[PDB]
């Protein structure tokens, strides 16, 4: 356990990671100790570097939107969604085939409408 | 598997550092405790973002140091078993390959690359599957799922991460997509 009790825990795309991890980082930027970032916390940072697929605030609020489409997508699974970005039925069946509950076509269709929009274009 | 945490902690904010704003002592006070583990529940230990609360500093008997309870935020990364990964193949070895995913590498061996015969093809350092001509390589990008994780130590480099590619909709990025509804060219 870090610290005596935790309050609270939420979990967060690779793209929210990449904004935090960049603000630790500029954190040294600390003068009087410095404080370089550890060796596997530079790599988290340069692998979400490269995998964020979406900037920092539309991934939140595709995150926030998945989680509002369905009971059984809950923010785990939201943030998962984000991270991946699945195109078609085969990348949802993957992605919820450990999971409480597998999308019919249908439903899986809705998701992947929904991604359809936020899907970077560049 | 990226997550945000919400601590409550006592931190112990030494006498040298008594001219400094409470709030940013105790934050790098938290930083030199926690930052550079493996917390076995949490997983690993990736930043103090900032300290949001800290209580008025009590002062004990003995000890010039001021203690305060502080609450703060905390990044953190763990690899969660089943979890659908993605990642850059940082090592080929003639046993299977590292693949970055990515404070943490994750080990994909030759008989769960993929659904075909593999052998590693030592003068170009990599894989190749018989039928399927399936190529994997340093640098190449795949998709795979977490099928085990041990967590020993604090020490993340002892800790170890176990995945497949060989199920539907993993692998290679290249194998994916022409997996996809061109095998549906229905």
């Amino acid at each position: 356990m870090i610290g005596r009790k935790k309050l609270e825990e939420h979990y967060i795309t690779i793209a929210e990671a990449k904004e935090l991890l960049e603000r630790r980082h500029a954190e040294g930027l600390a003068e009087n100790p410095e404080e370089p970032m550890f060796y596997e916390a530079r790599v988290s940072l340069e692998h979400a570097e490269r995998f964020a697929k979406l900037k920092p605030e539309q991934a939140r609020e595709l995150k926030e939107k998945l989680m509002g489409l369905f009971d059984w997508i809950n923010e785990r699974i939201a943030a998962k969604l984000v991270d991946i970005l699945p195109e078609d039925y085969l990348d949802i069946r993957v992605i919820f085939a450990k999971e409480e509950y597998m999308p019919t076509p249908e439903e899986a269709e809705e998701i992947i409408k929904v991604i359809d929009e936020y899907r970077p274009l560049e | 598997m990226y997550k945000l945490l919400k601590v409550k902690d006592v931190v112990r904010i030494p006498p040298r550092m008594f001219t400094m704003d409470p709030k940013e002592a105790a934050k790098i006070v938290l930083r030199e405790t926690y930052e550079g583990i493996y917390d076995r529940d949490e997983g690993v230990v990736l930043a103090i973002l900032d300290v949001e609360e800290i209580s008025e500093g009590v002062i004990v008997p003995g000890d010039g140091a001021t203690y305060h309870e502080a609450i703060f935020n905390v990044l953190v990364w763990e690899p969660r078993n089943q979890e659908v990964v993605e990642g850059e193949v940082v090592e080929m070895m003639p046993y299977g390959a590292f693949i970055r995913i990515g404070p943490m590498d994750g080990l994909v061996h030759i008989s769960q690359l993929m659904d075909d015969y593999v052998v590693f093809d030592e003068k170009n350092r990599q894989f190749i599957g018989k039928e399927t001509n399936r190529v994997l390589k340093l640098g190449d990008y795949v998709r795979a799922r977490i099928i085990g994780v041990s967590v020993k130590s604090r020490v993340i480099r002892e800790n170890k991460i176990n995945m497949t590619m060989r199920q539907p909709g993993l692998g290679k990025f290249e194998w994916i997509e022409k997996e996809k509804k061109k095998a549906k060219e229905e």
